[PDB]
């Protein structure tokens, strides 16, 4: 992990190579041909054309982050999923939407009873 | 007596991946050409580990993701005097987690990260902790706001004391028992929650299963990295020194044993991970079934959702697992009496419509099974079936008619 | 397919064909040429059998679940929540499939909703009236009793409710009149 320099009396820490896996994110080959590229568990300063996003899973190239939330289609991870949609057509990455937000009007003297099935 | 117990179930483990060349060959060139001649072992290992990781991602989805919509509690919090502050999330903390979930997160303890840089990669889960906590909060809000109605169709509002009356009516106790003892049951429930809050904190061996899962994964990866530095009957355990000291025609046969040893170690690791994945799948299926039955409804199965007659269950998230809080009804202080199977009044046998015939020693009453509530034996509490000479153990008594004296007083 | 592809490897030998090796060299090192092929093929066979055993262990659990679902959902009505489909279970039908079974679950789902005002008990003559089965429902003016899963209002009579205790212990009790079906017929026909 660490060594002493033999000439100057100095601590040096050693960290091995970054490496990692590369994955490709695509829709069906009849829908489109453009793809996105994921480099797993690396920082985006070590990857070498814009649209480069940093994720807890890794570095994503070829997809743009959108603040909207949708259902997950192609899962990357850490709550991040990608999809192919318009905005003409492009691959986007977003945070998962768990579902529609609902409020139930609870009260101490109110009940709801179905009238049809 | 109202009792509240725990049950801890693991749901998933860590997702891992390994490289073909990097683990077996330390970036050597001729080592790759020698490994290429063997075949396609690491293709099968890669497919097996990818399937394991996908299965582990599906395991948490099958348990927590069971609600259609995300529910919230009303801003005012008064549920019939029942006090749910220990399980609802606290907005003051930046992570919306209950004190129980914070205690479970702090109890499980997750240089060794830099050692796993020889081709081993740990992949993050698809669902993070906040998202699982949002599922848990939605399930809690649905089960304390709408009862079991949201698990079947759309959520229907109902007051919580009336929901408790419905749950009592499902275990054989009439609903007047609750409404006459509301404060006592609320106090018992609050005391049970207060005791179970620090019951987990007092004993350090309660969360054994999740710690066992993380320790098994850690020691498996650790012993794989240990075995990477073995010799397997060769002159050296490092490739760069052995290739640079002998000529290739002997270096080839000398490193072939290293190839075989590291390959066999990889096969053993993959097989052990597959067996552990099968066990974790079985545990996750059990947890999903328990979430579907105990939380979204009332279960008639004996000793399934806790000890005693089941009333409710509450889910909590834990590192690589789920914790069920089972609320059950337990009987208490007993009294014995003399009983009879039937009552003979006018040559007709009278059987109880529901309940049991009881006597203190002088008079006879009929009461419900799970609670002492004596009532006068009338003609509406019993039904007539047959004569008096066929049932053994039948006794002498009278049955009050609520109809005859009203007529013989009012008509005359 | 992977087993058959792996059959054509060398495993460090001079050739992948047994007859080619056997017609090429003399025995006393042709045997050590073919021993590596033997080791590779035994390793391949053991790997295949282990994978098949694990997959069969998974298939057994799937088949046990299918048999349990056939016994419970098809041959009877199941009260287990979210076992035989979503909603209140009614029926199930089996169909065969290549290496599997398909269950068609027929269930009951509530559709249209209305809210009312509710009370836990009814006070009539200083006595509490609890529902025999159902729930007390007010549209705004009068009070009815109805079953839980369907709206069917009925007049609160003395046969729909039962008496338990006085009118001082239940929180949320309301005033109403419980109609006795007995006394008007006996106040009309006796006189
Ligand atoms: C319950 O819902 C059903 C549909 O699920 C309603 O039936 C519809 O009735 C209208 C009015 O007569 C017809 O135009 C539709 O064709 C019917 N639909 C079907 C599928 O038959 C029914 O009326 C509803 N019941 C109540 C009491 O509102
Ligand atoms: C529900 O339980 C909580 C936790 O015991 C109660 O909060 C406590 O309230 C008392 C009285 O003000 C304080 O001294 C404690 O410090 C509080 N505890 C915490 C953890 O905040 C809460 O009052 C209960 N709810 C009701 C309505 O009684
Ligand atoms: C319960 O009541 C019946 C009322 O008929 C009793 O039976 C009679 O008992 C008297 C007194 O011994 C006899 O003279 C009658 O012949 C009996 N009648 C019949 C039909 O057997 C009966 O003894 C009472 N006690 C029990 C324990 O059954
Ligand atoms: C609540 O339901 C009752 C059912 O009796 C309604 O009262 C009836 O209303 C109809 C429609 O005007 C009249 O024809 C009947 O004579 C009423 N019955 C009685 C006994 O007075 C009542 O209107 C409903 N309330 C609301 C707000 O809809
Ligand atoms: C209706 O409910 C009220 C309470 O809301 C009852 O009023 C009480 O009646 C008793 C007996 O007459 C009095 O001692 C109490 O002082 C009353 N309480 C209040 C707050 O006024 C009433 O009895 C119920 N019934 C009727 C027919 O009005
Ligand atoms: C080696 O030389 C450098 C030259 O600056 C000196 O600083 C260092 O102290 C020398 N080595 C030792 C062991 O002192
Ligand atoms: C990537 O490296 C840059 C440059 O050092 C650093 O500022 C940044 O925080 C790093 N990103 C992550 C996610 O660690
Ligand atoms: C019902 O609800 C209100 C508002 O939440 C609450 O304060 C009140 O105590 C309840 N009503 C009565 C009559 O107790
Ligand atoms: C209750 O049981 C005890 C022994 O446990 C017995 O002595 C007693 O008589 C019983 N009481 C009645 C009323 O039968
Ligand atoms: C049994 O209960 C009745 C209820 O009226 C009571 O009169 C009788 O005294 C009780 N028996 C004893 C032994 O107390
Ligand atoms: C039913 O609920 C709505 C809101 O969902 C509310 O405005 C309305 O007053 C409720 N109706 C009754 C009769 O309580």
């Amino acid at each position: 992990d660490a060594v002493r320099d033999p000439q100057t009396l100095e601590i040096l820490d050693i960290t091995p190579c970054s490496f990692g896996g590369v994955s490709v994110i695509t829709p069906g080959t009849n829908t489109s041909n453009q793809v996105a590229v994921l480099y797993q568990g690396v920082n985006c300063t070590e990857v070498p054309g814009s649209n480069v996003f940093q994720t807890r899973a890794g570095c994503l190239i070829g997809a743009e982050y959108v603040n909207n939330s949708y259902e997950c289609d192609i899962p990357i991870g850490a709550g991040i999923c990608a999809s192919y949609q318009t905005q003409s057509q492009s691959i986007i990455a977003y945070t998962m939407s768990l579902g529609a937000e609902n409020s139930v009007a609870y009260s101490n003297n109110s009940i709801a009873i179905p009238t049809n099935f | 007596t109202i009792s509240v117990t725990t049950e801890i179930l693991p749901v998933s483990m860590t997702k891992t991946s390994v490289d073909c060349t990097m683990y077996i060959c330390g970036d050597s060139t001729e080592c790759s050409n020698l490994l290429l001649q063997y075949g396609s072992f690491c293709t099968q290992l890669k497919r097996a580990l990818t399937g394991i990781a996908v299965e582990q991602d599906k395991n948490t989805q099958e348990v927590f993701a069971q609600v259609k919509q995300i529910y919230k509690t009303p801003p005012i919090k008064y549920f019939g005097g029942f006090n749910f502050s220990q399980i609802l999330p606290d907005p003051s903390k930046p992570s919306k987690r209950s004190p129980i979930e914070d205690l479970l997160f702090n109890k499980v303890t997750l240089l060794i990260c830099a050692q796993k840089f020889n081709g081993l990669t740990v992949l993050p889960p698809l669902l993070t902790d906040e998202m699982i906590a949002q599922y848990t909060s939605a399930l809690l809000a649905g089960t304390i706001t709408s009862g079991w109605t949201f698990g079947a169709g759309p959520a229907l509002q109902i007051p919580f004391p009336m929901q408790m009356a419905y749950r009592f009516n499902g275990i054989g106790v009439t609903q007047n028992v609750l409404y006459e003892n509301q404060k006592l049951i609320a106090n018992q429930f609050n005391s049970a929650i207060g005791k179970i809050q620090d019951s987990l904190s007092s004993t350090p061996s309660a969360l054994g299963k999740l710690q066992d899962v993380v320790n098994h994964n850690a020691q498996a990866l650790n012993t794989l990295v240990k075995q990477l530095s073995s010799k397997f009957g060769a002159i050296s355990s490092v490739l760069n020194d052995i290739l640079s000291r002998l000529d290739p025609p002997e270096a080839e046969v000398q490193i072939d044993r290293l190839i075989t040893g590291r390959l066999q170690s990889l096969q053993t690791y993959v097989t052990q991970q597959l067996i552990r994945a099968a066990e974790i799948r079985a545990s996750a299926n059990l947890a999903a079934t328990k979430m579907s039955e105990c939380v979204l409804g009332q279960s008639k199965r004996v000793d399934f959702c806790g000890k005693g007659y089941h009333l409710m269950s509450f889910p909590q998230s834990a590192p690589h697992g789920v914790v069920f809080l089972h609320v059950t009804y337990v009987p208490a202080q007993e009294k014995n009496f003399t009983t009879a199977p039937a009552i003979c009044h006018d040559g007709k046998a009278h059987f109880p419509r529901e309940g049991v015939f009881v006597s203190n020693g002088t008079h006879w009453f009929v009461t419900q099974r799970n609670f002492y509530e004596p009532q006068i034996i009338t003609t509406d509490n019993t039904f007539v079936s047959g004569n008096c000479d066929v049932v053994i153990g039948i006794v002498n008594n009278t049955v009050y008619d609520p109809l005859q004296p009203e007529l013989d007083s009012f008509k005359e």
